[PDB]
């Protein structure tokens, strides 16, 4: 398939999810479960809202805490994963919640925050 | 002074006679947040590939230890071109050790422009 | 810096050790954008009652030609405070020529306060 | 009953039937007088329209952009307390930026308190 890691990725909330069907996305929650095939794992935004995340292959470490996804959104309003990262939080814990605010913003004064090109 | 930006605003800048404008604003002094995609060492400097999710990766050289990939870092540095071909020199890469330090950034970039668009 | 705010934030500041906050926020120089709904121009000053629709108007004094009521117009100056009476001490107080500089408050006030409380 | 005395909420016409009986200021281009000239229609940015209440006729035409002042009325139109023409002999007002503003408002109230 295409490069995601060469597009725009929006960062959005599981609110939007719906929204984004078909789009390159990075979506930024705190892991709830994980599916025990491995291949699934559920996200809750800032504002405590879940969002299923679909592996191809099974998971090949524990994740826990704040993660971040890059996918494309399903025809489900799942994300299809293509790569993620655990965020660090040994020495001060990720606000969730300010995060989810910045998304909000991001989204209302999109002038200042361009997806891609101009 | 040193304006925060997102890739995608770099990218957008127009280079008119050795200076870069977005809009009718010079930049040269930026800072960027985003992730090391990737890390090619020479002896004397080190090139990575930050991702802010915005657009494509940016080329970062630093003039010299290399910070490892998947680390989330705020770069400070200089808008550069080559062939229309954008990229950073940075003087300062610092991974971040609070990652709402991330957040921050996305605030800072947006307000910063949003007053830089009225001058 | 001068900080963007709505009446309704300034008439919530409070005060201690004679720093004002909205919120977190510290704030002494302020603008404003409203309405003149009462203008007062006594011997030793004018007074005007400045409504942005986010409270009652605000008491806004200038010291001694005077805007009209109803009279759109842009206020920088400082919070003042009386037996926790809120009012407004202005440098400037300009009639707006384009009317959309009301509409751009409104939008910085938000990004302002946003960005500095936290 | 006075309103100049409370906030009013910066609203635009698909916002009108959650006000219900609240203060609100509608802002909008005058698309329509009535016959009798005790009521008129605004645009919001959107392209919607709000029907506007008078107490008492018009005077002289109004066009352009409009800022009303006035409660939600059952009905969710406004029964206007007062009105004022923006001023546009400089520079052409952005209803559908000013639109915008009034989402950004209601999806940050911590950031535009009304109270």
């Amino acid at each position: 398939s295409v490069d995601m890691m060469d597009l725009p990725r929006s960062r959005i909330n599981a609110g939007m999810l719906a929204q984004f069907i078909d789009k390159p996305v990075c979506f930024v929650g705190r892991l709830e479960k994980i599916h025990p095939t491995g291949k699934m794992f559920i996200l809750s935004d800032g504002e405590g809202k879940n969002g299923t995340i679909e592996l191809m292959e099974p998971l090949d470490e524990e994740i826990s805490g704040i993660v971040e996804v890059v996918g494309r959104v399903t025809a489900k309003a799942t994300i299809l994963c293509t790569s993620y990262v655990q965020f660090k939080e040994d020495s001060h814990p990720f606000d969730l919640g300010l995060y989810n605010e910045a998304v909000k913003i991001i989204h209302d004064f999109p002038q200042f925050y361009p997806l891609g090109i101009v | 002074h040193i304006v925060p930006c997102t890739i995608s605003q770099l990218l957008s800048a127009t280079l008119v006679d050795e200076v870069f404008r977005i809009g009718n604003v010079e930049i040269s002094q930026v800072t960027i947040v985003g992730i090391i995609r990737h890390a090619e060492k020479a002896p004397t400097n080190i090139v990575y590939k930050i991702d802010d999710m915005t657009a494509a990766p940016m080329d970062v050289r630093q003039w010299v230890t290399v910070v490892p990939p998947e680390t989330y870092v705020k770069v400070a540095g200089h808008l550069r071109s080559f062939q229309n071909k954008k990229s950073l020199v940075a003087f300062k890469i610092m991974p971040l050790e609070d990652m709402n330090e991330f957040t921050t950034h996305i605030l800072e970039v947006i307000n910063a422009h949003m007053v830089l668009s009225k001058a």
